[PDB]
């Protein structure tokens, strides 16, 4: 799809929390 | 959580469910 980060790899709700705020 | 693989729309769905009210931000999707 383009610049992905949690697709081919695997992050957690934390890395997802780094996108908020 | 358990195993999960988001790639764009599904990634924002996890960003809209993780932030909730704290806020939320993102550039361009897939």
């Amino acid at each position: 799809g383009g610049g992905e980060q949690c697709c081919t790899s695997i992050c957690s709700l934390y890395q997802l929390e780094n996108y908020c705020n | 959580f358990v195993n999960q693989h988001l790639c764009g729309s599904d990634l924002v769905e996890a960003l809209y469910l993780v932030c909730g009210e704290r806020g939320f931000f993102y550039t361009k999707p897939t």
